[PDB]
This record gives structure tokens, sequence and C-alpha cells, in this order.
RNA sequence: ACGGACCAAGGAGUCUAGCAAAUGUGCAAGUGUAUAUGAUUCUUUAAACAUUUUAUACGCAUAAUUAAUGUAAUAUGUCCAUUGUAGAUUUGUGGUGCCCCACUUUGCAUACAAUACCGGUAAGCAA
RNA sequence: CCUAUUAGCUGGUUAUUUUCGAAAGAUCUCUCAGGAUCGCUGGAGUUGAUUAAUAUAAUUUUACCAGGUAGAGAUAAUGAUUAGAGGACAGGGCCUUGACCUAUUCUCAAACUCCCAAUAGGUAAAAAGGGCGAAAUAACUCAAUUUGUAUUUCACUCAUAUUAAAUAAAAUAACUCCAAGUGGGCCAUUUUUGGUAAGCAGAACUGGCGAUGAGGGAUGCUCCUAACGCUUGGAUAAGGUGCCUAAAUAUUCGCUCAUGAGAUCCCAUAAAAGGUGUUGGUUCAUAUGAACUAGCCCUGAAAAUGGAUGGCGCUAAAGCGGA
RNA sequence: AUCCGACUGUUUAAUUAAAACAUAGCAUUGUGAAAAGCCACAACUGGUAUUAACACAAUGUGAUUUCUGCCCAGUGCUUUGAAUGUCAACUUGAUGAAAUUCAAUCAAGCGCAGGUAAACGGCGGGAGUAACUAUGACUCUCUUAAGGUAGCCAAAUGCCU
RNA sequence: CGCAGAUGUCCAAAGACAAGCUCAAAGAGAACAGAAAUCUCUUGUAGACUAAAAGGGGAAAAGCUUGUUUGAUUUCUAUUUUCAGAACAAGUAGAAAACGUGAAAGCGUGGCCUAUCGAUCCUUUAUAUUUGCAAAAUGACGUAAAUUACUUACUACUGUGCAUAUAGAGGUGUCUGAAAAGUUACCACAGGGAUAACUGGCUUGUGGCUGCCAAGCGCUCCUAGCGACGUAGCUUUUUGAU
RNA sequence: GACUCGUUCAUACUACAGUGGAUACACCAGAUCCCAUCAGAACUCUGAAGUUAAGCACUGUAAGGCUUGGCUAGUACUGAGGUGGGAGACCGCUCGGGAACACCAGGUGAUGAGUCAG
RNA sequence: GGGUAAUUGGCGCAGUUGGUUAGCGCGCGGGUCUCAUAAUCCCGAGGUCGUGAGUUCGAUCCUCACAUUACCCA
């Protein structure tokens, strides 16, 4: 018959890497997390309670419920013609704080003092982020010892 | 499964405090003539009509669940408690 | 007679048909089974606060009116 | 693969009960003159017209909840009409063309939340 | 007569034009020729947008994350597997063959792993919000009537007209209500399981046939171009230009002679092994002798009504490879 | 000359005339009567019966000749009963305010103990051994309620054939 | 009706907590003692063990040995897996109460994680200062007064039997859950080329026919005639498969 | 010159060697008491005669391992197109992405908070 | 599910009977008339299906083999 567990398809995903088993740190616990704050998802096999389901492990949420030693996490998910939330309770080993939104953190502390400057000295700035664009003309010097000459090769 | 005669536990009848418990096994019973069902299936059996309910036999079963009956001993109040099931069970024996 | 037993041939076509909806995007969620001791504080911050509130809104009707 | 030699006439989602949604009409905290009775109604009329000379026939609605004895919606400090975010319309200034912006005023319907109260259950007390 | 008994099963089911337009998956079922439920479709109605904006997106970019398939390895672990070499408990009385150890050596894995792609995925990219101060409310938290934390009130301030990265017949949006028909499918490229194989059976992503006609493939449900109101004119695609048949017996280079030549997706069969046929090329030996290599042609090549590059036919091609 | 049926007789109107049915002969079973055997009927009453064991009723086999072996464990049928387990209503007793509840007792059946196969039916394997080989009168061993006897055969009954 | 396998159980500890400790194996050495009894020492990343299939996890531990215990306890929420985002079931994070352990921070709502199970109706026992049995009463005339009686006021606690609310259990393995033996060669009806028994079609394992190489046969001599060990085809006069 | 609590969790590990002791870290001297065993070995308690032999610290091996570059190599593999080649098995072109083992060379750490001596 | 019987040396069984208890045959060896010496006497290993108030029970609350007949709404 079928065998669809709970733990099914999970051989390589929730092993330990080459030389790194063991317990977490210690330095682990002392990490801060508030309401809203974007977190993934890794499961750590090494600690078996409150372990997320399958699907999530790798996906990044928002923070609705702070614990004891839990988190809850705000996830989509697609089911068949839509995507739904999904109130996921795991603890806390298996909660990383998401590294996905300090470019937008750094760029606004940084733009802030380049709007300070240039409306201090009542100028134009232009703040949004470049696309990369067609190159300029340039005059290369070159000495002609410097140029090799290359040719196909035959066949060996 | 081997599980002793006496237990100290919570008791959640008349004193919400750990106190000193007896254990027992709980048996069915004996069906009563006068209870509203059997009185209607009595009536029903009569007169010309062979018989009228279903009557079981596909069984597949080969255990029961081994509810225990726990008493206080202050009060004297009772509660029960399932386990799960088992082939042998036994109410105080020698130890491992 | 025999017959076929599985496909998804032909769902995701279905599936966006009526296109991949999303959800809501509300202000407010309910508070229903979350941390108490924490909310029952919160509903005592504001009990306090409206009390101030009304108190001077009605004490300013008070004396506007006269 | 089955039906069809040809022509004319006939030939198949309807009626009644009961419920709901949609839409049109009348009145509106009410609404519907039941069975009957009355009349200077009586070819049509088996239709139409009327209602018993501080006004208790009945149905649905106006109050819920519980097996049930039953109990029953802020509360008298003020005829006032619980709280917040967004929001239609209105009030006063300025900008570009009665419209759109900015500030200000009021805050429908509705969406998302909070709070108070009524019936059942658990908990803590308990004549 | 009850009786026009009952049928998840065969057969039938009557005027026109216009607009929109499917499913052959899934869950449960004395269920497998049925049904209910979700999905796909139509019709009503409100709330919005109409401001080249915002909501929005089967698409990119910038920042970050997760992975163990292709590949590789076997001197890294597990499991397989060939052979010698060098060293310090069995053996016929100072040597067989061994055993043990050390460094090597040939070859492997859907249910092996030190490492590890391409493609395919997920989150984020500012106004109901962000930043920085002060004050007020708590029965929560702390050693703390200041320790913190929510919430609330006032101040100041954060790019826009080029819109906090690009692009957008982006509002043809969002949400309620009432319902139909479906729940036997099949085919093609790429990936893929069973089988000697099959116009066999079973899966994945996408496009189709079905429900769909037009031009081409002689012919053909699924191949190529391309999707459809009634016309006039212009210029093309796919494919073709000896006649059948509209348009080159066009131009410019090579190759080929067949007493069963050859003639282009799907597509309508051919191999090992041979050739002193002819045409190019490579490597050896003083103007000969060899050994290899690959283009067209030939041998290998046997079935039943008389027949098929579509037919006639075609060799200074009307054949094959180019311009 | 072989097979089948003893013979005369009968049969599927309209695809089968036979080896099929019947038959004389043989065997078994029930019953001494209006309170009996077998059978009909809603009830009252009837058939055999104007009968009486050399009779009526129910079966099997199928002339004559010569024969009819072993098994009562299984399933049926049948015989004895207060020594005897189980087995209804009614009845009797105890308790209780009463409805209830609890006890006790010689019905038939089954069980216990016997009979019966011309009742339904059943009736085995392995190993060694005699002056050339071959065979096995003989022996050992497992085992059944009983182990296919007199006969007969590649038969309308034998796959291999 | 692919491949290699497993489930209808088991445990008063094999559950909870704390502390101490380190395992498989190899080498050297010690009376009887030897290939293997019990003793020291060196090395030892798990090569052991952890109830039962396989996979993941584990070293001052999740393994071994001790000590104390019954968190395998009563009540309620937010939710994950299958999915219609229904039930059951099996899980994750928490709240109120009473406890165990440890010096303490803490940990504990069964078993280190992934399987080990069950509706309506009926029956059966537990709980309650909650109810009923359709004109009424049943503890009790209880406690105070007063009579010349149908007197007055106060009270949480009131007959047998039955019913009912809430919680567990008695089972449906066809496991979203009917009380169910055969035969038709005497046969009937509605249908099915959705499906068997012929020809035809694709395939060619099997059947049949034809090839290539050269060990060897042929006294001698590979090839007059043959041709083992291996290899490429053809046909539809066999039988299969669909 | 040394110590306590940490962070990276091998450039930090492993095998052999060399060097060091103002205070400190150790080995070390004992068992009355708290405590602990078959065993004061370990654990617990009370001390100050001796020593850098060992732990510990720094350095050295054409050391093993680990780590960072270069090469392997535009090699193996792969997304999109093709009325592309070839009986097939398989293999090029156009628009794009791009490994691994091995081999060679360098390296063997760095750091937060608080104290002691001088 | 209900009623009845039954469990006692190794084998077949007696007993078993409240301050009374456990035996026989059979099986296994010893001394024995020692011409089958048949027959045998004296000896030993030998046991209450298991629980418990109440003392001394085989009385009695329960479960565990087996046998007989009858019974059945999840
Ligand atoms: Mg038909
Ligand atoms: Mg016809
Ligand atoms: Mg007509
Ligand atoms: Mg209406
Ligand atoms: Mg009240
Ligand atoms: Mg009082
Ligand atoms: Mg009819
Ligand atoms: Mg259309
Ligand atoms: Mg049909
Ligand atoms: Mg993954
Ligand atoms: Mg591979
Ligand atoms: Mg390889
Ligand atoms: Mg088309
Ligand atoms: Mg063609
Ligand atoms: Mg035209
Ligand atoms: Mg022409
Ligand atoms: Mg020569
Ligand atoms: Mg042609
Ligand atoms: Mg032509
Ligand atoms: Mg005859
Ligand atoms: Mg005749
Ligand atoms: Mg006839
Ligand atoms: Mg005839
Ligand atoms: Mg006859
Ligand atoms: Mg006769
Ligand atoms: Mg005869
Ligand atoms: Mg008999
Ligand atoms: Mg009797
Ligand atoms: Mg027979
Ligand atoms: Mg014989
Ligand atoms: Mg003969
Ligand atoms: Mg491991
Ligand atoms: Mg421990
Ligand atoms: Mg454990
Ligand atoms: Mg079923
Ligand atoms: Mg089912
Ligand atoms: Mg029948
Ligand atoms: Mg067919
Ligand atoms: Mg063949
Ligand atoms: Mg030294
Ligand atoms: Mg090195
Ligand atoms: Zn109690």
């Amino acid at each position: 018959g079928k065998s669809r567990g709970k733990r099914s398809g999970t051989r390589y995903k929730f092993s330990k890497k080459f030389r790194k088993h063991g317990e977490c740190t210690a330095n682990k616990y002392l990490e801060k997390l508030n309401y809203g704050d974007y977190v993934d998802i890794v499961c750590d096999s090494t600690q078996q309670k409150g372990m997320p389901f399958n699907y999530y492990h790798g996906k990044t949420g928002k923070i609705f419920h702070i614990t004891k030693r839990g988190v809850g996490v705000l996830v989509n998910k697609r089911v068949k013609h839509r995507i739904e939330q999904k109130k996921v309770c795991v603890r806390i080993e298996h909660v990383r704080k998401s590294r996905c939104n300090e470019d937008f953190l750094l760029r606004k502390i940084k733009n802030a003092e380049l709007i300070k400057e240039a409306k201090l000295k009542n100028e134009h700035i232009n703040i949004k982020r470049k696309t990369e664009g067609p190159k300029p003309a340039a005059m290369i010097k070159v000495p002609p010892s410097k140029i090799i000459t290359i040719e196909p090769l035959p066949f060996y | 499964v081997n599980v002793p005669k006496t237990r100290k536990t919570y008791c959640s009848n008349k004193c919400k405090k750990h106190t000193m418990h007896k254990v027992s096994q709980y048996k069915k019973g004996k069906e009563r003539l006068s209870s509203l069902g059997r009185r209607r299936y009595d009536m029903k059996q009569k007169g010309f009509g062979g018989q009228t309910k279903p009557v079981f036999k596909k069984k597949a079963k080969t255990t029961k669940k081994i509810v225990l009956k726990l008493e206080c001993t202050k009060c004297k109040k009772k509660r029960f408690q399932t386990m799960k099931r088992c082939k042998t069970f036994e109410m105080g024996a020698d130890k491992k | 007679a025999k017959s076929k037993n599985h496909t998804n041939h032909n769902q995701n076509r279905k599936a966006h048909k009526n296109g991949i909806k999303k959800p809501k995007k509300h202000k407010f969620m309910s508070r229903k089974g979350l941390d108490p001791n924490f909310f029952r504080n919160q509903k005592y911050c504001l009990k306090g606060i409206q009390k101030k509130k009304k108190e001077l809104k009605l004490k300013a009707k008070q004396e506007k009116n006269n």
C-alpha cells in the first residue's frame, strides 16, 4: 500500500553535514526576536521536540506569537489555484533571523544623510537605484608588440 | 502489563490534591430487563415476523482496552482511566 | 475493463484561468488564544486611557456649552 | 458500426403541492380581511363592493438560550443613542485646470479589530 | 384486473440571428457503465478605478536563502572486484604455496557518498507606513512608581512633476448570490518504469486533437505555415518553378552509370562483412611499391491478383552536396 | 463372430425409438383397526374399504444358472430409563410496603448404554531376501472402523497409448 | 498484480528527574587456563547499545550503573499532517490546578523521531448544592408561637422504579462502519465489440530460412565438403503477446 | 610575566622532539573532622617539605591532517531553436550557463570582558 | 454468557469428613522359597490445578486446562 507518513521522504533533508554533528552552540540561545520580524525556518534534526513539517524547511515568514520557547510564523503555501496563509508553531532551535531584508535597511539609513545634505545645500538629488546600462566610449592605448595573433587549432 | 494496586495521584472529586488511591479493574455488568431499549426490542420481537434486528457476525478484534478504576481514600469518590490494548494484564505481581 | 488512475494534465491551465489568488492583507487579527497575562494587562491599559480621554472630552463639552 | 423504400397528418420537460434565490408592486413595527356575515349584489354576476353600531380569531415577524424546573439583552449618572483605523457626503482656506490636489470640518454603507451585556457549561465561594 | 408496476440500461426529443464558452483531475461511496462534493463555465448585483496612478503580473533586475539530480570518486567511509611488489603464524627437510602487514594497480552501484552544476523554487525593494524626542495609562516584566514592554496623545521630518529598480491595450479589477454541463479520453517533442518488442501497458512539464475549418505534405482527426464577419487592390509564409500545375528545360561549382540507379521532417524498413569501380586526403619507403581514411556507385538483398519517387518520364538531369 | 438388454410390451404430437421405462423372479420396511398403518380436508368429515397379514401400504434390484466377501469408527434409523447432566410454560417457597428479585421440582428431545450394511456409504505404504541373471514363496517396519475377497479387463470403465 | 520490506504488538519500567561512568575490538602480560572463564595496562569518532521493519539522531549522552519517584493526572485554547482545506486519528506551541526530581537554573501532560487503529442507535458504570415523570403529597408537622381549629410564620439538603445531561468502555480488518450458501447441459430479460472464443492489423520472444570470423575435422592439408566458442540479418506456411 | 569567565569550533587536531618557572598554574605532604570507596587511586577535607620529570606555555619536523590560491578546463554536464547529420546507436551548429577528483604552491591562527604581580 | 462435573505420588486413581488427613494399585531397585520359581512380604524416591481474610480445611471471594446440554439486538 501507500506510505505517507509525517517524516516520509526526508532521508537527506534532515541529516547533518560532514564533520558537523552535535547539538547547537550556546549563543544560539541569546538571539533576539520581536513581533513582525522576518525569520527563516530551518529544521535542526538533533532537537526532536517541535520540529517543523517537511514542506516548510527553507521558507520565510513573519512572527505572530512568542512564547517561553516557541514562535508562531505566518507562511504562504500554494494549493492548486490559490495561496493559503498557514500558522506554523515551532520550537526555538529551528528558527533563524532572516537576512533577506538587510539591503533595504542599509539603503534607507545611508540615503537619509544624502537627502539631508542635498537639502542643506539646496541641490537636486536622485536616490533610486540604477540598472546596469550601456557603456561609454574610451581611448585604449596598446603597444603593437603586445597584440598576439591566434588561429584555429589542428586536430590531434 | 503489570500495574500495582495502589497509587498516589491527583483527586478531581471533592479534594483537589494528591491523595492515596486504590486501583482495580472495571467490568461490564449485566443488561437489565427493564431498560427502555430492551422493552422496545422485546415488544418488537413478538408476533409473526421472524427476526427484526441485525445480528453481528464478522468479528475482527482479539483484544480489549483495559480501563482502570481508581478510588480516593479520604473521600470515597471514584474515577476511570483508559490504557492501550494488550493481551495479558496483571494487577500486582512479582517485579522484574 | 481497466481505466486510467492518475494524471494532473490540464490542472494548472485550470489553475491559471482565474489566476493564483492571494491573501487579504488586513490591519488587525484576532487575539483569541494568544499570550495571556499580556493582553489582559493591555485591556486594563486601554480602559484607563479611554477613561482619561472621555473625561477630558466630557469636561470640555460641559464648560463649552455651560 | 446501428436506424432510414417514398409521401401526408399526429408525435415528447408539462400540472399540483411544498421551500429558496432573483426581480417588479403595495404598505411598514407591523402585515395578510381565514371560515363566515351584509348589501337598493343578481343575463353577464361562480364577478365586483363591504366588515360587526384606550376596539384581545389565527398565521408569519417583533428575542434568545437550555434535556429540563426555567431564566432573559450597557443602566439612571443622560431623550441619551459603547470604542478605534480606513472610508461616501458636507464646512472653511490656498494650488493647478464644476474637477483634481494641501490643510481644515463631518463621519453613511461596509471591512477588520476591541469592549459591555443575555442563555448554557467549567472554575472559586456558597444560606 | 392491481398497473401508465420498476429500470444506475438501448432509442428518440420540433423556428431564426447575435453574444460568452467547458470537462474527461480530485475526495468519499456494496463504489469501477452510477452518485454526492471541489475544480473548470453562464447569468444577475454591489463596491472600486476612470488622475499614462495605485491595487496588479505563468516576465526580468538587485540583496539573501534552501537543495544532493546530471557529473565525479573508488589512494575518502559502506558494499563489489583483477594483478603483481616489498616486508616480518600454517608447510614438504635452508627454499613451496600461503596466512598477516605496508605502499601500489585494472574495473563498478535506483535502494553508496569527501564534492557538486544547468534548469526549476522562496522572501524583500517606504506614506493606514518609516525615523527621531517628550508626555500619559497598566492588575504585565524587572533588584527598579522607571527597568522594560505594548498601546495612546503631541512636536519635528522621509524621494515624488519623471513616480524610493526595469517593463506593461495593468481596473477587461475585487467580492457575494443562483445554477448548467463534465468526472470512459487520446496524440507529439524532451525526461521516464515493466517487457525481446509492439499502432503494448503505466507516469512528468508544455503544446495540441477532441470542440476547428483555410494554404502546403499526391492521399491522411494530432506534422509545417496559420487560426475564420461580407468585399476590392497590393505584397508574403510553408513550399515550389520539365508536363500533369500558377511560376526557371535560370545562372554558377563539384560528384554519380546502376543486366532490379536516385529523388529531402512525421513517413511509410535494411545490417555485419566485402570491391584492382571512380574521386579527394594522410603516412611511410629511389618513381615505382605499400598501408590507411571517406564521398557517390556495386555485392550482401527471397512471396504470394497486375502496379506504383503521386503519374509520365528524366542521364550537357528533370539525380546528390553547395552558391 | 464381438458388445448391450433376458423375452411379448412402452416413450420425448413437430430434430433423439435406444443400451432408456415396464415386466415376471428376488430381498427389505410398517401395521391386529372405528384411540391401527399410509394419504386427503378451512372446519365438519373422507380414500384404501363391498377390505383384514396367502391383506393393504412404502422402497430397491431386474428371466434361468452359479454367487452375493470384510467394516457399526462417521451420518441416519431404532431400543431401555428416576442411577442419570442439560432442557418450557404452569406451580410451590423466601424476601420485600408493592411492582419486582432470588430458589426448588420425574415432559418429550439431546447426552449416557446397546442394535442394524439386499440403510447412505467405505474397503493402505516402505525395505531386505533362493547354487549365473531375473523374480521374491520368506522376513522386518509404519499404519486403518476395515485395508478390494470370488471373480473380470487397454471392456460403452487405462491418462501415458 | 513496479522493486526490497514491515503493522493489528510490547513495557511498573523498556515511563519522570538527577548524578557518576564509557562502549565494540585489537595487542602485550598473570597458578590450574587451553582458540574462548577472571585479572591489570596501552590504543580506541562509536566500528557497541538504544523492544520490534527501514531511515534519521545520540559521548562529562539519548548508551551502562545507581538513588528518589508516578506528569502514563483534571480542565481549556491556537493550530500541523491527509484534505473538500469535512470527521476520525496521530502530532506541535501554550494557559488554570495539584505534584515529582534536582543544591539550583530548569525538566516532566507516556516510550529519542517517523506506523501500532473505529460513527449513529443500543447496553454498561462513574460525576453532580444541575433536572424531570403533566391536579397534588412521601425527610417532618422540623423549629417557634397559639389552640379549643381547615390557626400563623419560617427551612439549600425529601419514597421504589424509570427517564435525561456530561465522561470512558462493549465494533464494525469490505477498516467513512448491510444481519447472508450452492447449482442450471431445461432456461428468461436489459445491455456490452468499454470484455473472451475466428480472419485481418503492429510485434517476432518461440518456430523456420540465410549470412560473417576461424579453433578443429577432413591420414597429410583451416575453407572439395564442413565448421565449435561468438556475432549480423530475413520471413510471416508455427506458437505466443496485445 | 600569569589567572578566571567566554567567542570562532582543527590555520585551533595527531605523532615524535627542544626550551621555561619572581608572583601565579601544577605535580606534591596527610586522613582528626564533612564526605567516599574492595581500594584516601578517584571524590571530599586539612596543609606547605620537594620539583619543572610530567600536565601547561612557546618553537622545530622536505611530518600526516586541515585551510587558502593556481591549474585540471571552457574539459565533463546542461536551458532554448533547428523540414540539422546518421538505418540506427549516437553527434555538431546558433543564442546562453558551467563542475569534480587529482597535481603544484603558501599557511598552522585570531579575538571580548575582568583581575594578579612587577 | 448459563448450569453441571473435574484437577490429590512418575501412570490410573483413592482420599478428601475444620485444633483429624494425605493412601492404594501400578511403575522403578533392594532381603526372599533361590529346579519357569510362577505367585510374593518388608522397604524408599515418590503428591492435594492457585490464590486468602477465619482458624486447621479439600470451606471460601478468581483465573487458569478439559467434558455435557442449552442461549444470542451494539
Ligand atoms: Mg445498437
Ligand atoms: Mg434496415
Ligand atoms: Mg405535422
Ligand atoms: Mg422577494
Ligand atoms: Mg443573571
Ligand atoms: Mg444564614
Ligand atoms: Mg411500463
Ligand atoms: Mg470566444
Ligand atoms: Mg453507453
Ligand atoms: Mg530539499
Ligand atoms: Mg551517475
Ligand atoms: Mg566512472
Ligand atoms: Mg488546428
Ligand atoms: Mg507523403
Ligand atoms: Mg486578395
Ligand atoms: Mg506553366
Ligand atoms: Mg606486396
Ligand atoms: Mg511528388
Ligand atoms: Mg518537379
Ligand atoms: Mg429389449
Ligand atoms: Mg419389441
Ligand atoms: Mg420428436
Ligand atoms: Mg425419429
Ligand atoms: Mg432397465
Ligand atoms: Mg418388482
Ligand atoms: Mg442378469
Ligand atoms: Mg452407527
Ligand atoms: Mg427427561
Ligand atoms: Mg458418492
Ligand atoms: Mg485382486
Ligand atoms: Mg480385447
Ligand atoms: Mg552517527
Ligand atoms: Mg547524564
Ligand atoms: Mg528511554
Ligand atoms: Mg466497504
Ligand atoms: Mg472505506
Ligand atoms: Mg438461486
Ligand atoms: Mg474494442
Ligand atoms: Mg524471429
Ligand atoms: Mg621538561
Ligand atoms: Mg604538510
Ligand atoms: Zn478525594
